[PDB]
């Protein structure tokens, strides 16, 4: 994977340059970051089962999905929703502390969608889900890093799309 | 591999790709997926091939390259193997349940449609030469250009 | 076949719907060549009917995939597609407290 | 190549359109040697009555050099 | 793998549904027919291997050339690997007879077969009408036992036919 | 909405919007207070204007809420004010946009095979929206019933 | 798609020999059932409408799938439900006048279930619609021509599974 | 078959199938057993009509089997046979279900590209055909003869 | 697609109610700002090509992308690149015309992507070249309209992105 | 029953079963799967026939339901719709058992009579039964519509 | 005509009539006495049903002829009566040919618009043709209603 240190050192490297004053000004910006990512790193790590249990309360229960017929009829089939969206979260979170959305491109997106057509997954239903994670989220970690968070989240479901 | 022990015929396939020192650049899933098509229906794919299916952009005929990034699902679509289509107008214009309604424009829910409805510039003498306003040509621009478009 | 299959659906606006289709273009591929199939995508019924003598081609069906691409990203997916949508209604006891 | 100026009324059987139809009602066009007979057949299919047609381009009997 | 039991009851859980009378009554049907499967299963396991040698020896009969040069039995080697498929069949078809349902032959049979077989080069018309030739031998010793029902005999034997065989029309 | 027809035809010819059509955007959003206006006076009016338009309709066509009608019951009838509760919404909706294609979209797109299937009679329907329309043209002056009966005329043109 | 006998005779073409005396047991069955399969079709096409009608009545009316955010809501939407649900009688009638699910698989069943999932369709809400159709037609036609079209229904539901 | 080929026709028309096309689906299921008749016949004569017909096609076109033919020598007109038997079998799938598709696709859509990279003349093979035709009548009942006698015209006509 | 208006509509309609005094307040701001965006949408318009020029020289001209192995070396390739700016810019203004990224969405940003991944196109230097796109279209149009023009043509570097 | 009509009418003459009574008999048995057919289609479609009769009733004659008729009020017009269902369920067992007996015996005797001392119009009685017979016989196939428009019609001419 | 679409198909795909197909045109021909006998009873009783589903139709919507009212006056009535006998007429010729092509070519492609312009009422037109039908199938045999009624139905339907 790549956060932002990586991807501007990747950058200069691959036209071999030294760092500049243009990266080293990125450098600063993700300092000055970096209080505010591990904060918010530590808050969602303490309420990662509240999220994820807010998001499907929010988005998923009582609707058609988990009726009979349904994608998430089954008790596997629910817990495997529940952990889909934990993965959502927890790669969520990894790519807001590395300031980079490398890891979720290496690890959450290449191929997923494929293995959702296969499986007959909605993704659809679980890109709202992945909205309502992302309210959820915001709202228990305050606008600055709900934002940062939510640009992930965006990111998966935009790769999932 | 194939003559170390038997193989079982329901991943043939799966394995075949795996053994190959390309493995690790496949990186969808060819395992997972496999196993859930076996249990579901035919796919939403061309009849030829996953790689078969354009894009659906604007412009550009970008198709999933069989060698870069393996992704091939081939299915097993016999002949007569209509696929389902979601129209772009209303639902019940689609053509399958409405043969009749194949002519029908899609009014604010398709694209644009562009014909040639005003009278094309000079096709008649009653404009006697001259007239340099005459009216109606930025449309028959405006179609001959969407018809490249 | 990817050409031919893009020919169709950008002189139709429609996919084709499988391997009759696609042999019928197919076979004229093989025997007379590009021209022979734009004839024929040209001169087919269905272009006829969909389109007269006076008509430009338009995108008319959608695959279930590029569909998905367009109407699946954050922005352009409806409220209601796959969501259970609860009505936001105020609470009883502030319209109660209401003047 | 040979070229044939085809003016020809087809009429609409099914529907009432509502919208300029006048342009492909009554017109006149200029299709291929090779696409002629298809496009007759087209129109003798439709209804539509075969006004008038005549070579434009070309003369007739031509053994070679009809491109 | 699902038997008849199992994927009635899959199929109405789909609905989400309680066991209606007519399930009860497909659930009867076969609770009743379990003693002919029973007794079809344990005749062809008496009688398993004959029964595939026998087939083998009709079918290099009927298409003769799966022995001679350019055949693909023409070797030993090739010849025991054609009657172990055969042997596999026969084995599958038993466990399809037990279970009512040819779900269990599909998992473990059908789901790739068409691409082995065109990887090996192995012919998959000559397999189908060997495997027919194994289920009239089924049938016709079935039919000289004492068995009283036989005719969900040839429902595994024949879609394995129509799944394994190409799309003629 | 005009403002997206507009944005939907640019990009059909694949070109910026005309001066023409800016100029229509511009004169839409600045007269949006009186198509808010009236989207007021409706909303506020709703109740009103349908249970008048119900009663009325029921008067001129007695067989569809007498025994064997298709409205006939206390049920039967709510949710038939119900339906005309919608159709009011959707002008509304029109109203707002300035464009009867949120209208065509959400209730005149298959209308005829809905209540075909439904039973309802179609005619009947038009007629509900028409003095739906009659009542909403009375409370209201004639600029804004003006305004308005373009989409209530449009709605019925659709169901007739 | 491929009825009953084109089905044996399919199976009797890639072994390469005559119809022997299993195949005509088997035509000479499905023949004798063809009168009670005509009577069934003929039934359910004059009364194609009022299946469909009595199925949406029982399954989907005054539901949180007809009023507002449900897929059911608009009247496109209702009209497009309908349609489909007309699809799924006429292919049914088809299945049953073929003895065939083949029908079903290369048409109706293909591609079906990510269709509804890009379109956001409710697959639950559609799979009690169809046990609607299925209970209708079992009323309306008889116990053993409704058990016959009721297996074609099942086919489809278990598809849509 | 006739039922595929009706519900294909029907599907095609987006309809459920006509009260005529069900009238034509009752006339087969009951003259099932005639055509089961003409097909079994068919079977019994197999080897000698095949044989009767190549011997009249042999003494009609001696080139086949004369120097510089398509099928010289034993193997060839032993093929020719083979495929003589071939077209006999698709004969009795069509009689016995009723629709030429079962006939058309195994054995007669691109026969002519088929036999083309053979370089067997299809004008022979379609007098075959036709001789395998009148032996077939001549062992075959009247009616039932006319039967089998249009669908073995129309695949000689489909190939000549 | 949809503008404010049409999503502030289609809010409403899918909780089924008439719309209230929050809607009409959003519609309310919207019509406030169509002056503003009308003539953004001029200025863009007029300056069309010599944004799109602007930004080239800025951010890709004397380059190793305009040099030989670059992506942009071939005249073609130059067209082309000039091109897709052209479709962003103009893309932009009908979002900021809107006040909404659904057709951003809808007709650019859908399998963007993975175009340009497919193709070989710098993600990276296309990024950077409509960045400098909206810093010139800010120059240009002023400090409001520019945010907005900003924010959409923000949206765009994020999905492609 | 039939087997009964047969069976008295051979007590009557006090011999044993005849030829003529046992062929009509056998006839009997062997149409009871129709029968059978007719009769479940008619219990499954008893709500729908019901309703839909009714509804046709109440609108051709909308005088029973107006103020001042029988039928007028929600308890008369659902007692009219029961007596519909009454009459069906007696057509079933006529159905069933081959003839009008049941019916006659259980919803025929006395029927002119009864109706009076209630004031219901005959006619209009006989009028909802026509209206039953249409509805059911659109429900089935042409044979099995006449079958059942015998039992209707004989319910028709007992009350008209 | 089945012979016409049959021809029609040939045609387009560009070869002669199929064995299925020149079995379906056999029928047909064979049927066309039934068809032609109840032809000529439709066109034997056109007065007594066109006389008689007039005057239920008056009874059951007496606005229509009521003053005010499109058939309102005696040329009025005169015309719907004309009316009724030309759809009398197309049943007619639809009965005879076997299809409705005939019914839709001369009287039921853009009969909506055409009773907008002359005001007449498409719900009274559609009731009429519906008792025309019920008269229709009570003056003639069951099978042969029940074959009349496919035409009567689908001009019904195509009216609604
Ligand atoms: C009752 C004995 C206990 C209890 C029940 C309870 N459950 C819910 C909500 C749900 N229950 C399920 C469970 C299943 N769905 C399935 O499909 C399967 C297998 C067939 C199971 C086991 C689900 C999925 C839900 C979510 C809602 C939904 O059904 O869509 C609730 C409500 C929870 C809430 O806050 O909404 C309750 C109360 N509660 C108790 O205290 C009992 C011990
Ligand atoms: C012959 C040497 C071997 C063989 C081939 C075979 N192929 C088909 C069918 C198809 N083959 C193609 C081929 C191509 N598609 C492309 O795009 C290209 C060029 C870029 C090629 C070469 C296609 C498209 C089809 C489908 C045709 C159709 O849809 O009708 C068949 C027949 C399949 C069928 O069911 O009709 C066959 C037999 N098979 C062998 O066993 C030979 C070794
Ligand atoms: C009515 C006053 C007279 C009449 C009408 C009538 N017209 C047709 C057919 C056509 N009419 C037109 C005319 C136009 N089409 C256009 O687009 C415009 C220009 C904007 C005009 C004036 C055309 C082109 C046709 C051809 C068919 C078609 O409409 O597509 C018919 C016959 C229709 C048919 O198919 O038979 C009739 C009856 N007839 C009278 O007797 C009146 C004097
Ligand atoms: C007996 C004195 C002789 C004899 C007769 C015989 N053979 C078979 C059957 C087979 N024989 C073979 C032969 C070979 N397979 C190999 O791989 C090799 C290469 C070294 C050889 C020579 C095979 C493949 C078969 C099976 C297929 C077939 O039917 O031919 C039979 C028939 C047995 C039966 O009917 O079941 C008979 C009678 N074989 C000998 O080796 C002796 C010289
Ligand atoms: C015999 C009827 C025909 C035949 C057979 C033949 N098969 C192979 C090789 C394989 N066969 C299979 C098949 C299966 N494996 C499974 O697990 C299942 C279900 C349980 C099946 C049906 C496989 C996988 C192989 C290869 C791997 C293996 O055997 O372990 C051969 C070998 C060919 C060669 O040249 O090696 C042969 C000969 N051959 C005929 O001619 C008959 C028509
Ligand atoms: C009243 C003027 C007419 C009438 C109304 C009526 N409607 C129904 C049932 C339904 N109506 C609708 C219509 C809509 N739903 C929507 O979301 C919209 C688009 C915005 C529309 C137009 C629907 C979907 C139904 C189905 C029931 C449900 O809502 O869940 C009925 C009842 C029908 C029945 O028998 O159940 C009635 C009576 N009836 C008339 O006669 C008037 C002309
Ligand atoms: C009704 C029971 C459920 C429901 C239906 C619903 N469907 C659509 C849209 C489409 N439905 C189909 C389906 C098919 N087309 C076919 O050709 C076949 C196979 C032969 C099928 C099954 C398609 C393709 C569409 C898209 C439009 C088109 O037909 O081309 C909608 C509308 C969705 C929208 O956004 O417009 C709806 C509502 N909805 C429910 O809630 C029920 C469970
Ligand atoms: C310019 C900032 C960068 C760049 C551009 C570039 N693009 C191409 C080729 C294509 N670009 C597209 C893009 C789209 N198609 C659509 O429908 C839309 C949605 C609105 C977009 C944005 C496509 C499809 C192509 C394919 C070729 C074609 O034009 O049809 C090229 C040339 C690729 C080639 O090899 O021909 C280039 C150079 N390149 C850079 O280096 C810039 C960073
Ligand atoms: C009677 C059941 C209904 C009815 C009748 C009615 N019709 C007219 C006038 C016309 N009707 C037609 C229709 C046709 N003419 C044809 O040649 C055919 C082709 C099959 C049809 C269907 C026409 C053309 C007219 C115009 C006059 C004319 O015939 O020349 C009227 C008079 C309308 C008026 O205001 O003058 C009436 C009353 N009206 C009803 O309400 C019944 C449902
Ligand atoms: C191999 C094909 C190919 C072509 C054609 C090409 C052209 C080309 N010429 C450029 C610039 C330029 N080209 C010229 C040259 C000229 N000035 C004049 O007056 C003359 C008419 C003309 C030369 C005869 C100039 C002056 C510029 C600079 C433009 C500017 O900086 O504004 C640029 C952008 C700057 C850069 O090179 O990075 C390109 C891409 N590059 C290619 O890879």
């Amino acid at each position: 994977m790549q956060d932002a240190i990586t991807a501007v050192i990747n950058s200069a490297d691959v036209q071999g340059k030294y760092l500049d004053g243009a990266a080293m000004d990125k450098l600063k910006s993700y300092f000055a970051s970096g209080e505010l990512r591990v904060r918010a790193a530590s808050v969602i790590s303490a309420n990662a089962a509240t999220i994820v249990k807010e998001a499907v309360a929010k988005s998923l229960l009582y609707s058609d999905v988990t009726r009979p017929g349904g994608n998430m009829y089954t008790t596997r089939r629910y817990a495997a929703c529940i952990r889909d969206l934990d993965y959502y979260l927890r790669y969520a979170t990894y790519a807001m502390l590395a300031g980079d959305a490398s890891i979720l491109d290496e690890r959450v997106l290449n191929g997923l969608k494929e293995t959702y057509n296969s499986l007959g997954v909605p993704i659809s239903s679980t890109v709202q889900a992945i909205q309502a994670i992302k309210e959820v989220t915001a709202s228990l970690v305050g606008a600055d890093a709900g934002k940062e968070m939510g640009v992930y989240l965006d990111y998966i479901c935009s790769g999932l799309s | 591999g194939l003559g170390v022990e038997a193989q079982e015929c329901r991943n043939w396939g799966m394995q075949q790709d795996l053994f190959s020192y390309s493995a690790p650049f496949r990186k969808v899933p060819q395992f997972i997926t496999t196993f859930a098509q076996y249990d579901r229906p035919l796919p939403d794919q061309h009849v030829y091939g996953s790689g078969n299916d354009p894009l659906e952009i604007q412009f550009g005929a970008i198709f999933p390259k069989e060698t870069r990034n393996p992704s091939k699902r081939p299915a097993p679509f016999n002949k007569d193997t209509k696929r389902i289509l979601i129209h772009r107008g209303p639902a019940v214009n689609n053509q399958v349940g409405n043969p009749s309604a194949v002519g029908e424009f899609p009014g604010s829910l398709g694209a644009k449609v562009f014909r040639l409805n005003g009278g094309l510039p000079g096709a008649k003498v009653g404009k006697n030469t001259g007239t340099s306003v005459k009216f109606g040509e930025s449309s028959t621009q405006a179609l001959i250009r969407a018809a490249y478009r | 076949c990817k050409a031919i299959e893009y020919m169709h659906r950008r002189l139709l606006g429609r996919p084709t719907y499988g391997r009759q289709e696609m042999n019928q273009y197919f076979d004229i591929a093989s025997k007379q060549g590009f021209y022979a199939v734009v004839e024929a995508m040209i001169d087919s019924k269905e272009y006829s009917d969909a389109f007269g003598e006076d008509t430009v081609p338009y995108e008319r069906y959608l695959t279930p995939g590029g569909l998905q691409m367009r109407s699946a990203r954050v922005g352009s997916l409806r409220e209601d597609i796959g969501q259970r949508v609860d009505k936001e209604v105020t609470p009883r006891f502030v319209e109660l407290g209401q003047v | 190549m040979r070229m044939f100026r085809i003016t020809a009324c087809v009429p609409s059987q099914t529907r009432i359109r509502t919208q300029r139809e006048l342009q492909n009602t009554y017109f006149t066009k200029l299709v291929p040697y090779d696409n002629w007979f298809r496009e007759q057949q087209r129109i003798m299919k439709m209804g539509g009555k075969i006004v008038k047609v005549e070579l434009a381009t070309g003369r007739p009997g031509t053994n070679a050099g009809l491109a | 793998m699902r038997d008849a039991v199992t994927t009635l009851i899959k199929n109405y859980d789909l609905t989400g549904r309680y066991l209606d009378r007519n399930a009860m009554d497909e659930l009867k049907a076969y609770f009743e027919s379990g003693s002919a499967r029973i007794a079809a299963a344990a005749m062809i396991n008496a009688n398993s291997a004959t029964i595939v040698k026998r087939a083998a020896a009709q079918l290099f009969e009927e298409i003769p050339e799966l022995i001679r040069p350019s055949g693909n039995a023409y070797t030993t080697r090739r010849f025991s690997a054609c009657l172990r498929d055969m042997d596999y069949y026969l084995r599958y078809a038993s466990y399809a007879l037990i279970a009512a349902d040819n779900n269990v032959l599909d998992e473990r049979v059908l789901q790739g077969l068409r691409e082995t077989y065109n990887s090996l080069g192995v012919p998959i018309g000559p397999t189908v009408r060997g495997i027919q030739i194994m289920k009239e031998m089924i049938e016709a010793m079935a039919e000289d036992s004492s068995l009283n029902s036989t005719d969900f005999i040839a429902s595994p034997f024949d879609h394995m036919t129509r799944e394994l065989s190409e799309l003629s029309v | 909405s005009i403002v997206t027809k507009s944005i939907v035809n640019a990009d059909a010819e694949a070109r910026y919007l005309s001066p023409g059509e800016l100029d229509r955007i511009k004169a839409f959003v600045t007269g949006g207070a009186a198509r808010l206006r009236i989207a007021e006076t409706l909303t506020g009016s709703r109740e009103t204007i349908v249970k008048q338009a119900g009663d009325r309709l029921f008067q001129k066509r007695p067989d569809i809420v007498s025994p064997g009608g298709n409205a006939y019951g206390e049920e039967m009838t709510a949710t038939c004010l119900r339906d005309m509760d919608y159709y009011l919404r959707l002008v509304t909706y029109g109203v707002v946009s300035g464009d009867v294609t949120p209208i065509e979209e959400i209730g005149l797109v298959g209308v005829r095979e809905m209540y075909r299937s439904l039973g309802t009679p179609i005619e009947a329907v038009a007629q509900s929206v028409r003095e739906m329309k009659e009542v909403a043209s009375g409370l209201m002056s004639s600029d804004d019933a003006a305004e308005a009966s373009a989409y209530f005329d449009f709605v019925i043109g659709k169901m007739s």
